[PDB]
């Protein structure tokens, strides 16, 4: 699982 | 969350549930958050970072279900959406804590009641000790790999995890620091997920609930090794008290 998916990285313009 | 169990709001009735409106009228959920005061929520900086206008967040107070009403829920705007000034993120989100704080279009805050209540904050540098069960709350995934968050709100029970060992390499090395928390399942087999962000780690400390720690960051979820990191709430107490001034 990619850090797009991981706790940290909600509401991301990357993701 | 991964496992746990399904929960209503009258077991976390500080618990808020915070959506952004897109440009095109189409609402999303973002992350939980904690409400401290009447007209504050606490939360994590990196769920707003990439879009810090105030305008486009809608909070949730009194809600057990994701995209259903519950009966006795309040709706708020965001009056002010303060950042952290010193939030940074690697792997490790530093100063990863907001606030957000909430209107109706009434121009009220919360109105306390059984499914609305506020949480205590800790006092300084007083944390539970190693080892300590405690819980968390939120819409997030329930599997690593979903594509969809639970429609019913879920908690489970993680055990705060010493610094020193989290400091391990194996663990997370130099990413964790002394103002954050690690906590996990001795199993590694529930834990915290994407979309739990800026929800409530609360302790039993000396007698009351206390809001510990916010759901921040990790390696995955619920993997062997690799615990949920929480911004350590009882380090920040003189920047929560100037910002609720503001």
């Amino acid at each position: 699982d990619g850090a797009c998916s991981w706790r940290g990285l909600e509401n991301h313009a990357m993701c | 969350i991964i496992g746990g169990e399904f929960t209503t709001i009258e077991n976390q009735p500080w618990f808020a549930a915070i959506y952004r409106r897109h440009r095109g009228g189409s609402v999303t959920y973002v992350c939980g958050g904690s409400l401290i005061s009447p007209c504050w929520v606490i939360s994590a900086t990196h769920c707003f970072i990439d879009y810090p206008k105030k305008e486009d967040y809608i909070v949730y107070l009194g809600r057990s279900r994701l995209n259903s009403n519950t009966q006795g829920e309040m709706k708020f705007e965001v009056e002010n959406l303060i950042l952290h000034k010193d939030y940074s993120a690697t792997l490790a989100h530093h100063n990863d804590i907001a606030l957000l704080k909430i209107r109706s279009k009434e121009g009220r805050c919360a109105q306390p009641s059984r499914t609305i209540q506020t949480i205590a904050l800790p006092s300084m540098y007083n944390d539970p000790q190693f080892g300590t069960s405690c819980e968390i709350t939120g819409f997030g995934k329930e599997q690593s790999t979903d594509y969809l968050y639970p429609e019913q709100l879920k908690m489970t029970v993680v055990k705060l995890i010493s610094h020193r060992e989290c400091q391990q390499p194996h663990y997370y090395g130099s990413e964790v620091t002394t103002k954050m928390l690690c906590a996990a399942d001795p199993q590694w087999k529930t834990d915290s997920c994407q979309g739990d962000s800026g929800g409530p780690l609360v302790c039993s400390l000396q007698g009351r609930m206390t809001l510990t720690g916010i759901v921040s960051w990790g390696r995955g979820c619920a993997l062997k090794d690799k615990p949920g990191v929480y911004t350590r709430v009882s380090h920040f107490l003189p920047w929560i008290r100037s910002h609720t001034k503001e």
